[PDB]
């Protein structure tokens, strides 16, 4: 009947492609040469109608050697399997005897440059650089001890007997290579000699041997002295720098994602996004919004603020006029878009400058934000661990650096503003402010590195706000709609408000029918306020 | 010249793709093959006295099964196969031990190193003609003595002795 | 409360030389013991030497022929052994030094002993942090692992426990371990692992056992950068199923320690604490435990991490402040006993791990 | 670049005292030709070169020896046989090659600088670009895929030709004893049958009645 034509045609509609419906046709066609079960049928037609249960409930109510896993595979019948002499009833009952993995790679691989930071590799090579010297004089100093033992021993009975002592292969150790191993770097070429003469005569060679490997194990411990203090100043400037595994990276590309461009592709990705699913007519109303970001401080909004102006402040090609404009425009206007002046919405229609503008700021503050709770989390982890290690026992319960005292740890913002602000005038190196900011803020730093450029990009923005009639035009329009009370209000009171909301509407099609239009809401909750930005 | 050859890619594909390798002694080797050959169709003709040919040709797939198997016969995967066969039994018959499956890859091989060799008109159609009997007969019974269910898989020690 | 544990080091096991340049460095293990002497954990934990495992205990899983070959190979004589070199997969990657097979019996012999206490039910609790090396087969040695013993431990615990689960913590798959106990009922091996070009490519979501050992073998494949935080979501849980379902009555812990941050071939982003927190809830669920040693390459990690879970195995708190000790300068420039994770993104998104802990779970349902 | 192990390993130290294969175009270990740039394989050899048999000095290559040793010495089907023999014996070992009629038969990804491309193309999951996370295009159909948004999710990149779960290989891919040319040609047999709508709707519709006629 006409059901199943539809049915046909909404598929049709909503997997907007040709090929994909030719494989659910021959889904349905395997099926229809009795070679798929109803249960296999509904199976295999999930991939298709996964995420449209209407779609499903519908299509349901109208039906009414070998190799497993994929790493194991069998080991052949005829096999002589190896045979093993210690085999219990258990061992045949429990151990594996069919299947077999293989390694299909290989461990030290190229990893060197995969995920590893450059800083990364210099702590690896001091730390195996430390290994060998350490392996090598661990292993003299044992055979040493070992020696000393045996001639302490040797020392205690008849001088008669003395020469019928002999030693075998240990060397009076608990194992048969390592004495050997540190005779043989010791000694080189005549190893086997030495180690002959002590063997068979232990007596007369024991002391002599003590004597040279007490003598360079106390040269190689003066090297390793000075080799330590070479290797120190190096952990110093790679630990933090190598624990950071963004930096490089999140610069350039944070200077590549605040470009205007990418900040209206961002949207647009969206826009398209959601058009191409209302073109499917999937299940979703047509009042959604396109992206949401979160104020979470007030402080922090006047803390941006401060910084724009700062930076504004001391910038030569911008007049005072101009100035007093962006003052009030920041410190007055946008406060009152953000009710800084429960269920209140403010609407504001945007165009494309307004937009970067905005969305600046609200990375601006998130990044403040993220700076803001680091430092709390800091505060609050040392006072809480200065507070554990206070009331510790330690083993009861059966040089160094000197940690920033607690107000250096709560001072750290105010000075980290004040670094950001010298950073604004120049006035300190960039090499240096990344320097400062990683140790005090480890892993977190790399959020504040490229604050500077941020700002700037605001303070262009400002300016360019400031400098086009189509800006002052939509502000003041705003400031006209909201006099009558129709642009923004109480939640409940929308649908009283909502056609003259239209109206505003209609107003910003005929003001910039030539440019991009965005909404955005602004609504307040429990002290933050969500932004709400989508296109027209 | 080939009738109903795809069943090759089973074989390459358990053979350098699947990994899965061959039998060492599986069954029926190359020679036995052709002698079963030689008596299931010298049964075939009322009066073939040119069976003085058959076997004939039939012992020439066993000698050109000798020189040249391994050189351009097997597979980068299969080396280590060969090299344990003539490392373990070579004085043993060269041209056993081996199965069924790596006899038609050389027919496979010879439609084109036959291109080297100016035979007469006579002796190539009467070789030609050989060999699509013979692969004809083999489409006839490829199921009963072509069975891939047989194939084990390489340990890694294999993949490191091969490659 | 607190009870008596057991402690497994033979102060040889350090001097044993992997090569030049070989991430596998035994070291590590001696200045964990270093720690432990100074971190006053010495007077509540029982020390014990190892007794060097007999080839005949080797051989229990192992090939007679395989451990000919280890206690015949030797560096002086590579020429006379190079194709069963080729063979039993020694060389590049496992290459023969001196005394390889020393270390390999002290190795297995600690965690054989270790299982033989434990099954003597003279404690519950052994460690042994020179073994672990999970990744060697029953006829070859790969992963920087020459004999299994953990294998050999679990063989030694089945003597008188009904069922044992291994959990594996190394970022690495527990190939051997699983491998040699995929077709059994009595052993559970769940493990965690990263998956996808990485060593050794085995571990799938879908190996699950074989024939009577079907859904008796769980593995995590995961992707780079794994955090305290998500770990902590996914072994919680993941155990508790495991042990609701199985109810074992053994458990072996597979404490790798290059899961950790900064690991040199690792990719993972844990820290000391979250690495312990596996132990911690190991030990909340009172079962005889042998926690094993096995990966890490970041030297002085591993040796913080081994001795945090050692004192965290002792129900004790130890000073953040590291003592001095004979290898004080490793942990520069800091000092301090707990390691601060890196930046690295998660690649591991949440929706991705509510999808593996579901397939897990269901997974987990099937067991009787 | 200050390395510090030459140091170490000059302390350390003991006094002691005073590009490709020519037959079967891989790579390996090769032995080259001195009179001519081919290489070939210790297994590329007729009789192959073991590591014991390789002579101490210059090593030449078969086509180069017989190029030599020419330049010094300068119905029976019994006769063909010895021709294929002949033959057989003069080629070199560089594989087995199955004929080429059998062996054989960008857009959704951020620009140079980094971007979105438009017009945009999405996820079968979520309708979502590739924005949150890299998508993975089916090679047999232009359906997008998220990693997380399968069931089960992929772990890694699939480095090879990935599967796609809408493809109804699957189910054929189930079976895990049959040959692989078996599946193969049940794979082709949905791999040209196309325009198939007016026998697909009624065969669906007489599937659908409750009474079976
Ligand atoms: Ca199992
Ligand atoms: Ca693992
Ligand atoms: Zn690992
Ligand atoms: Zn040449
Ligand atoms: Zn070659
Ligand atoms: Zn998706
Ligand atoms: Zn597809």
């Amino acid at each position: 009947t006409l059901q199943e034509f539809s049915f046909f045609d909404k598929v049709r509609r909503v997997l907007k492609s040709q090929e994909v419906y030719e494989n659910f046709l021959r889904c349905i066609a395997l099926f229809n040469q009795e070679l798929v079960s109803g249960s296999e049928l509904l199976q295999l037609v999930s991939p298709f109608l996964g995420k449209f249960p209407e779609l499903f409930a519908q299509f349901k109510s109208f039906l009414g050697c070998k190799r497993i896993g994929s790493s194991y595979r069998a080991l052949p019948k005829t096999y002589q399997q190896p045979k093993c002499s210690g085999r219990t009833a258990i061992c045949k009952e429990v151990l594996n005897d069919t299947w077999v993995s293989f390694p299909s790679w290989s461990e030290d691989s190229t990893f060197v440059s995969s995920k590893k930071t450059p800083y990364e590799e210099q702590l690896h090579r001091c730390e195996d650089e430390r290994f060998e010297l350490d392996v090598v004089l661990e292993t003299n100093l044992a055979t040493i001890r070992v020696l000393e033992s045996v001639q302490k021993k040797l020392s205690r009975m008849a001088p008669e007997d003395q020469e019928k002592f002999r030693l075998d292969d240990s060397l009076g150790g608990t194992s048969e290579v390592i004495q050997r191993r540190a005779i043989y770097r010791i000694y080189g070429d005549k190893a086997p000699e030495i180690i002959e003469s002590l063997k068979k005569n232990p007596v007369t060679a024991v002391p002599v041997v003590l004597k040279r490997l007490k003598a360079k194990e106390e040269e190689w411990r003066e090297a390793q002295q000075g080799f330590n203090k070479i290797w120190r100043e190096q952990y110093e400037k790679a630990y933090l720098k190598s624990l950071d595994h963004q930096a490089v990276n999140f610069k350039q590309n944070d200077t590549k994602a605040l470009r205007s461009k990418s900040l209206l592709n961002e949207i647009e990705s969206v826009y398209d996004e959601h058009q191409e699913q209302h073109s499917e007519g999937r299940s979703a109303p047509s009042s959604e919004p396109h992206l949401i970001f979160v104020y979470e401080d007030r402080q922090i909004l006047e803390d941006a603020a401060a910084l724009i102006s700062y930076y504004v402040k001391r910038q030569p090609a911008i007049q005072k006029e101009d100035q007093g404009t962006i003052h009030q425009l920041l410190h007055q206007f946008v406060p009152s878009l953000f009710f800084s002046q429960d269920d209140v919405y403010s609407l504001f229609f945007a165009n494309n400058n307004w937009y970067f503008f905005l969305r600046l700021h609200q990375t601006l503050c998130s990044r403040l934000l993220k700076i803001y709770r680091q430092a709390q989390k800091q505060l609050l982890e040392y006072r809480t661990e200065k507070e554990r290690e206070k009331l510790l026992c330690e083993g009861r319960r059966e040089l160094r650096l000197k940690q920033p005292s607690e107000v250096e740890l709560e001072e750290y913002y105010p000075a980290f503003l004040d670094m950001v602000r010298s950073l604004l005038e120049g006035s300190i190196d960039p090499t240096q402010y990344e320097d400062t900011l990683r140790e005090m803020f480890t892993i977190h730093a790399y959020v504040g590195f490229t604050m500077d450029k941020l700002v700037q990009n605001i303070a262009r923005q400002l300016h360019h706000l400031v400098s086009d009639d189509v800006c002052l035009k939509v502000v003041e329009l705003y400031l006209n709609e909201k006099k009558r009370g129709a642009a923004g209000g109480n939640l409940s009171s929308r649908c009283v408000r909502a056609a003259r909301e239209t109206s505003y509407q209609w107003k910003a099609e005929r003001c910039m029918a030539d440019e991009n239009c965005f909404k955005v809401m602004f609504l307040q909750r429990k002290g933050q306020v969500i932004m709400t930005i989508e296109l027209l | 010249p080939e009738e109903l050859k795809p069943w090759l890619v089973d074989d390459w594909d358990l053979i350098t793709r699947q990994k899965q390798l061959f039998y060492l002694p599986a069954k029926k080797n190359v020679d036995s093959i052709l002698e079963d050959y030689a008596n299931y169709k010298k049964s075939r003709g009322n009066t073939d006295n040119k069976e003085y040919a058959v076997n004939e040709v039939v012992a020439g797939i066993k000698e050109y099964f000798n020189v040249m198997l391994g050189t351009q016969l097997l597979y980068k995967f299969e080396r280590p196969q060969y090299a344990e066969i003539l490392a373990d039994h070579p004085d043993a018959p060269m041209s056993q031990v081996y199965g069924a499956p790596h006899l038609l890859r050389l027919f496979v091989r010879i439609g084109a190193m036959l291109a080297y060799t100016p035979l007469d008109e006579k002796s190539l159609a009467l070789l030609l003609n050989y060999l699509h009997d013979f692969l004809k007969y083999l489409a006839k019974n490829s199921a009963t003595l072509f069975s891939a269910s047989d194939y084990e898989v390489a340990p890694p020690e294999y993949h490191r002795k091969a490659v | 409360g607190k009870k008596k544990v057991c402690y497994y080091y033979d102060g040889d096991i350090g001097n044993y030389y992997y090569g030049q340049g070989h991430p596998m460095k035994p070291h590590r293990i001696r200045m964990t013991h270093n720690l432990l002497l100074n971190y006053g954990l010495y007077r509540k934990m029982e020390i014990y030497r190892p007794h060097k495992a007999t080839a005949e205990e080797m051989t229990k899983y192992h090939s007679d022929e395989y451990i000919k070959f280890l206690r015949s190979i030797r560096p002086d004589n590579m020429s006379e052994y190079s194709k069963q070199m080729q063979r039993f997969n020694v060389g590049e990657d496992c290459p023969v030094f001196d005394g390889l097979f020393e270390f390999c019996q002290l190795s297995t012999g600690g965690s054989v002993a270790g299982a033989v206490k434990l099954n003597r039910q003279q404690t519950d609790m052994a460690v042994n942090w020179a073994g672990g090396l999970h990744h060697a087969k029953k006829s070859e040695a790969s992963g920087f692992c020459y004999v299994n013993d953990i294998v050999l431990a679990i063989l030694e615990l089945l003597k008188y426990h009904q069922r044992v689960l291994y959990i594996d913590i190394d970022i690495h798959h527990g190939d051997g371990v699983e491998e040699a106990f995929y077709t059994t009922d009595r052993v559970m091996t769940v493990s965690f692992h990263k998956y996808g070009e990485y060593f050794p490519g085995t571990g799938d979501l879908r190996d699950i056992g074989a024939g009577k050992g079907k859904y008796y073998a769980v593995n995590f494949p995961m992707r780079d950068g794994i955090d305290d935080e998500s770990y902590g979501q996914i072994f919680k849980p993941i155990i508790s199923k495991v042990m609701e379902m199985y109810q074992p009555s053994a458990v072996v812990l597979q404490c790798g320690a290059d899961s950790l941050s900064g690991d040199r071939l690792g990719c993972f982003n844990l820290t000391v604490k979250g690495h312990a927190k596996c132990v911690e809830v190991v030990k909340t669920f009172n079962l005889p435990l042998l926690m094993l040693g096995g990966g890490g390459y970041t030297i002085r990690n591993v040796a913080r991490c081994w001795t945090y879970e050692t004192a965290v195995a002792l129900d004790c708190e130890i000073p953040n402040e590291l003592p001095y000790n004979d290898y004080f300068e490793y942990f520069g420039p800091d000092f301090k006993l707990h390691i601060s994770p890196s930046n690295m993104t998660n690649q591991n998104t949440p929706e991705y791990m509510e999808k593996i802990k579901q397939r897990l779970f269901e997974n987990l349902r099937m067991l009787p | 670049s200050g390395g510090l192990m030459e140091q170490i390993q000059a302390l350390l130290a003991p006094p002691k005292t005073d590009d490709s294969c020519d037959s079967c175009k891989e790579g390996g270990d090769l032995l080259c030709c001195d009179h001519c740039p081919a290489a070939f394989h210790l297994q590329c050899c007729n009789p192959p070169l073991s590591e014991e048999m390789l002579p101490p000095g210059e090593w030449m290559c078969h086509r180069c020896t017989v190029r030599r040793k020419k330049r010094e010495q300068k119905p029976q089907l019994r006769r063909p046989f010895e021709l294929l023999i002949a033959a057989a014996m003069e080629r070199n070992p560089t594989q087995f090659q199955l004929p080429n009629e059998l062996t054989c038969t960008t857009q959704h990804e951020l620009d140079h600088n980094g971007l979105v491309p438009l017009p945009v193309k999405v996820c079968f999951t979520c309708n979502r670009s590739c924005r949150v996370a890299p998508l993975i295009q089916c090679d047999y159909c232009p359906l997008l895929f998220h990693m997380d948004c399968l069931e089960p999710p992929l772990t890694a990149m699939p480095l090879g030709r990935w599967m796609c779960p809408n493809h109804i290989e699957h189910v054929v891919l189930n079976q895990k004893n049959m040959t692989l040319s078996n599946r193969c040609q049940v794979f082709d047999r949905f791999q040209d049958t196309v325009s198939q709508h007016v026998v697909k709707v009624d065969f669906l519709n007489r599937i659908h009645k409750k009474h079976p006629p």
